[PDB]
C-alpha cells in the first residue's frame, strides 16, 4: 500500500527485492513472524533519488500491527540509519512480533534520505488473538526489567495534568473576577491599574517562584531516582557488510523492449548467451516486485504474494536448454494482471521510459544464475 | 503650434540608428564578432567601443548642459497658451524615453539572451555586451535625463520639487544589473497629467463631459 | 571559440581528448559528418568544478549550423545527460547534419553540472548548398512523418495570434472611449462609477465566459487530434561503459616542469622508464587540445586542426630507443604559437599552477602507450 501509485520507473530502477521468505502466515498475538530476503541498489540509481548514504530498513504496514523486535542488514542489527552502497546485494532480516488482531499487509521497504519511501513487495500475515494479550519486556542495564507498552505511562501523564492544572489555576484565579467588557473599559477612559494590585501581584509572584522551585526540585528528583541515563543513540552506520556473489555465468543483452498500451504484458528481444558449462534455461523475469516465471521451467514454492506471481506469466519464443559456449536471440513476453493491477503500465507518465529487472537462469541440476537487464522500455500503440 | 512631429523625428532617431546596427552586428556578428583574440575584433569592435562612451559622456554632457541652461528663469508668469506646447514637448521626451527603454531592456536585452545560447563567451565585451550594455543603456538613460530635466525647468509643477516617482523613474536603471523598478512610471504619468490640466481643466475635462464629448 | 579565455590549467587538467576524428572536412546541406574520439576524465579533476555526476555531451559550434542527428558515449546514444566517472576513459560519437552554408568551427565539448562548458579542439568544417535545402524528417509511433524544420509552427502562430488579438479586442473595446485625462479626473473629485456599466459588464463576463470556455474547448479539442502523448523524456543517465584500457608499460616521472615568461614553450625534465619488451620513443605529448610531436618519430594523418598541430614542436634531449629495462632522464620541450595562441601562457594568471597532459610512446612496429603526466608547473623570469 503505497507503492501502485508511485512511479513506474522509480519502482523498476530502484531497489531489486529477492530471494524472500516469511516465516509465517498466521500469527498469535505476542509471536514471532520473520521476513529474510536480499536486496540489490540498482546501479542505474535515478537522479532524483537522493543516493541511499542515509537509508533506513523500515517495514511497510498500518502503524504497530507488529513491532520491530529485531533488523539486520547482512550479519549486523541495524536500528539506525545505513549506508548502502550503490551496485551492492544486501541479505536482511526483520523480526516481527505481533500485536494487534487482524489481517495485515506487510511490506519490507527502504527509507531514503533524499525523497521516497522504496517499497518492497508485500505479503499478507493474520494475527489472531487480544491487544489485551501483548506484553513488550526491556531489561535494563539498570537491573530493572519494564513493559514498554506501559513503561513510564503515569508519570507522563501526571507531570501534564499537574502542569495544566496550574495553568488553569493562573486563569482560574483570575476569572473569579468579570473578564472582559468592564476590564476593556477601565482601561479606556481612565487609567487601569485599579485592575491589578497585591494581593494579585503576590499571587503573580507566588506562582513565578513556586514554578521554578517546582522545577528544579522535580528535576533533581527524578535525577535522584533514574541517576543512570544516556542520550538518544544516534548515527548513521557506515561499513554494511553486502553479499559477495559469484560472477555471473550467462551474459544477456537487450535489443528492443516494448509494451502495449493499454495492455498487461511488455515483450523484449534478449541475445541471451551461455558461458561457463552446464545447459541452462530462462526461469524468471523479476521487475518491480512482480515475478514473471516459466512453469515450464521453475515453480516457486516461498508462497510469495499471490497478487505477485505470475505462475506462467513469462513465455520465452526458445526456451530449451541453452548448450553451453551456444548464443542466441530469443523473444521473451512477460504477461499478467499484475502489470496492470500494480500499474507498471503507468510507465507512459513517467519521465523515463526505461525497465530494468532481474532475469533467473537455472541449470540441468537446478543451480541458479541472476543476471540484472536494464534498457529502455518503448510503448505501441498501433 | 501646439505640438509638431518633432516627435517624428524622436520616434525615428532611435529606430534607424539601431536599425543601422542590427545591420551592422548582423554583418560582423559573424565575421571579427567570434573570435575576440583575432585582430578584427579590436577594430570592428573595441573601437566601437571607446567610440561610443566618448561619445555617450560628450552628448550627455551637452544635451543635459543645454536644458540646465536654457532652464526657463521667469518661469512664474508664462500663459497657460505654452503651459500646454511645453507640456505636449515633455511628453514628447517620455515617448522618446518609453522607445529608448524598448531598445534597451526589451530588444538588445533578450538578443544577448540568445547570444549566449549559440556561442561560449570569449569576453565579457561581445558584440551584444557592446551593444546591449554599452551602448543601448547610457542612450536610454540619457533620454531618461534628458525628459526629467526638461519637466524640472521647463513646467512649473515639476519645478519647485524633484518628483519623487520621476527621480526612481530615471535614477532606476542604476541599480539594474547582471550575472553571474521602473513602474514608478505611473507616479510620473498621473503627475504629468496634472501637469496637463492647470488651465486644460477646461473642459472637456468636466464642461464637454456633462454635454457632447 | 570559448576556450583561450578560460582558465589554462582548468584546460589542461579537466578533460583530455584524443584519438579525435572527423569523417570530412566539407559537406552539403543535408549530409552527415560524424565526428570519433576518447577522451579521459583527469584524476585530478579540480576542485571548483563539480565532479561530472550529471555532465551532457555537446557540440560547439555557433547555433544549428549543423543539427545532432546521434551522440554516442561507449556504445550507448547519449540525449540525456550522464554521469561520466573520475579517471575513467571513454570513446564516443556525434553525428551531425548540415543545415546552414558556411565555414563553422566545430568543438566536441562536455557540459558540466556546477561551472563550466568543458570545449575540445575545434576542426573547421564547410557546409556548401542552400538552407532551403535542408529537411529534419522524423516518423513517429503515432504514424505520421514530420519535418521538425517546421512542425506544429502554423499551429503554434495561430494560437499565439488568436490570444493576442483578444487581448487587444480587450483594450481596444475599452479605448473607443477616451482612456486617461476625463477618467483620471472623473475618479478625483467625485465618484467614478459612472465610467463603467453594462453593456459594459456584459461584455466583461462576455470575455471571461468566452475565454475559459475556448481553453477548454481548445484543450480537449487538442486532447481529441494527438490523443497519444508522452511526458518529456528526462534524466540522467548512469552506468556509461568506460573504456578497457591495457596497464601502460611505460612509466613517467616529472621532476621540475618551467616555462620561460614570456614564451611559447613549456621545458619538463621526464624520467622516462620502459617496464615491457620492445625499444620505446616518445611521440607525442598533448596537454591542452594543443599536440606536439616528435616527427622523427610521430606523424599526425587525422588532420588535427592546424593551428593545435605542432609538426616538431616536441624535442626530447635524447629520443634514441629506450631498451626494455632501462630507464632514463630526459628534457623535453614542448614548443609552438599555440602556447601563445591559445593563451597556455595564461596559466601565469591562474591560481593553481599546475599542468597535466598525456605523454604517448611508440614502439618498433608501431603500437603505442600513454602514460598521463601532471605536475605543478613553475614559471622562470630572469
Ligand atoms: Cu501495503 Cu500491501
Ligand atoms: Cu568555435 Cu573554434
Ligand atoms: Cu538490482
Ligand atoms: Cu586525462
Ligand atoms: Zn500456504
Ligand atoms: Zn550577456
Ligand atoms: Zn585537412
Amino acid at each position: 500500500h503505497g507503492e501502485k501509485s508511485q512511479a513506474a520507473f522509480m519502482r523498476m530502477r530502484t531497489i531489486h527485492w529477492y530471494d524472500l521468505s516469511w516465516s509465517k502466515e498466521k500469527v498469535k498475538i505476542n509471536e514471532t513472524v520473520e521476513i529474510k530476503g536480499k536486496f540489490h541498489v540498482f546501479e542505474g540509481w535515478p537522479e532524483t533519488v537522493d543516493e541511499p548514504d542515509v537509508a533506513f530498513l523500515n517495514v511497510g504496514m498500518p502503524g504497530p500491527v507488529f513491532i520491530r523486535k529485531e533488523s539486520y542488514i547482512g550479519g549486523q542489527l541495524v536500528p539506525r540509519s545505513v549506508r548502502l552502497e550503490i551496485g551492492k546485494t544486501y541479505d536482511f532480516r526483520v523480526v516481527l512480533k505481533a500485536r494487534r488482531p487482524g489481517d495485515w499487509h506487510v511490506h519490507t521497504m527502504m527509507n531514503v534520505q533524499g525523497g521516497g519511501p522504496i517499497i518492497g513487495p508485500g505479503k499478507w500475515i493474520t494475527v489472531e488473538g487480544s491487544m489485551s494479550e501483548f506484553r513488550n519486556p526491556v531489561t535494563t542495564l539498570t537491573g530493572q526489567t519494564v513493559d514498554l507498552e506501559n513503561y513510564n505511562e503515569g508519570n507522563t501523564y501526571f507531570w501534564h495534568a499537574f502542569w495544566f492544572a496550574i495553568g488553569v489555576a493562573w486563569i482560574g484565579y483570575w476569572s473569579r473576577r468579570p473578564i472582559f467588557i468592564p476590564r476593556l473599559l477601565m482601561v479606556d477612559a481612565g487609567r487601569a491599574d485599579e485592575l491589578v494590585s497585591a494581593t494579585d501581584r503576590k499571587v503573580a509572584m507566588g506562582f513565578l517562584a513556586a514554578t521554578i522551585l517546582i522545577v528544579v526540585m522535580a528535576m533533581s528528583s527524578a535525577n535522584s531516582k533514574y541517576p543512570i541515563t544516556i542520550p538518544l543513540q544516534a548515527g548513521t552506520m557506515r561499513g554494511m557488510k553486502p553479499l559477495e556473489l559469484p560472477a555471473p555465468t550467462v551474459s544477456v543483452k537487450v535489443e528492443d523492449a516494448t509494451y502495449r498500451v493499454p495492455g498487461r504484458a511488455m515483450r523484449m528481444k534478449l541475445t541471451i548467451t551461455n558461458h561457463g558449462n552446464s545447459p541452462i534455461r530462462l526461469g524468471e523475469f523479476y521487475t518491480a516486485s512482480v515475478r514473471f516465471l516459466d512453469s515450464d521451467v521453475y515453480k516457486d514454492t516461498t508462497g510469495y504474494p499471490e497478487d505477485l506471481l505470475a505462475e506462467d506469466g513469462l513465455s520465452v519464443s526458445d526456451n530449451s536448454p541453452l548448450a553451453p559456449g551456444e548464443t542466441r536471440t530469443v523473444d521473451v513476453t512477460a504477461s499478467d494482471a499484475a502489470w496492470e493491477v500494480y500499474r507498471l503500465s503507468d510507465i507512459i507518465y513517467d519521465p523515463d521510459s526505461r525497465f530494468a529487472g532481474l532475469l533467473f537462469f537455472f541449470d540441468a541440476t537446478g543451480n541458479r544464475q541472476v543476471v540484472q537487464i536494464d534498457a529502455p522500455l518503448i510503448p505501441s500503440f498501433m | 503650434l501646439l505640438d509638431k512631429k518633432w516627435l517624428t523625428f524622436a520616434l525615428a532617431i532611435y529606430t534607424v540608428f539601431y536599425l543601422w546596427v542590427r545591420w551592422y552586428e548582423g554583418v560582423y556578428g559573424w565575421s571579427a564578432g567570434l573570435d575576440s583574440f583575432a585582430p578584427e575584433f579590436e577594430t570592428y569592435w573595441m573601437n566601437f567601443l571607446y567610440t561610443e562612451i566618448v561619445l555617450e559622456i560628450v552628448t550627455a554632457s551637452i544635451l543635459w548642459g543645454y536644458l540646465w541652461k536654457t532652464r526657463d528663469r521667469n518661469l512664474a508668469a508664462l500663459t497657460p497658451r505654452e503651459e500646454l506646447r511645453r507640456n505636449f514637448t515633455h511628453l514628447v521626451w517620455l515617448v522618446a524615453y518609453a522607445w529608448a527603454i524598448y531598445w534597451g531592456a526589451s530588444y538588445f536585452t533578450e538578443q544577448d539572451g540568445t547570444w549566449h545560447q549559440t556561442i561560449v563567451r570569449d569576453t565579457d565585451f561581445t558584440p551584444s555586451h557592446i551593444i546591449e550594455f554599452y551602448l543601448s543603456y547610457p542612450i536610454y538613460i540619457i533620454t531618461g535625463f534628458a525628459a526629467f530635466i526638461y519637466a524640472k525647468t521647463r513646467l512649473p509643477f515639476f519645478a519647485k520639487g524633484i518628483s519623487l516617482p520621476y527621480l526612481v523613474l530615471v535614477v532606476g536603471p542604476f541599480m539594474i544589473l547582471p550575472n553571474v523598478l521602473a513602474l514608478a512610471v505611473m507616479g510620473t504619468l498621473t503627475q504629468t497629467f496634472y501637469s496637463f490640466a492647470q488651465g486644460g481643466l477646461g473642459q472637456s475635462l468636466c464642461e464637454a463631459v456633462d454635454e457632447g464629448l
